[PDB]
């Protein structure tokens, strides 16, 4: 017979990404007009510039 | 134009506010090595004779 149905595009609601990611904000479906995060080299085991 | 003006210099403004700061916590924390091989100091002696 006719194939009515056989499976087709799925959707998936995660997007799962397995590389780790710097901290970031919201840039989707929601945008965050703030300052990105701001890194700071703290915790410095040996000294330089001090 | 001025109102446009004066709106974006606003928007400026408002936008200069900061989210959050991101840093790693390291200090305090050192390397490993690894001792291959124990450290025994026991030399036998015998006689030539062997008593």
């Amino acid at each position: 017979g006719e194939i009515i149905y056989d499976g087709g595009l799925s959707s998936k609601l995660a997007d799962v990404v397995d590389k780790t990611t710097e901290p970031h904000n919201a840039d989707g479906a929601v945008k965050d007009g703030r300052i990105a995060p701001v890194k700071l080299d703290l915790e410095k085991q040996k000294l330089d510039k001090l | 134009e001025d109102m446009a003006k004066i709106y974006g210099a606003v928007a400026a403004v408002s936008k200069n506010v900061n989210s959050s700061v991101t840093y790693e916590v390291k200090r305090g924390t050192h390397e490993l090595i690894k001792v291959p091989t124990i450290p025994h100091n026991l030399v036998l002696i015998q006689s030539d004779n062997g008593k």
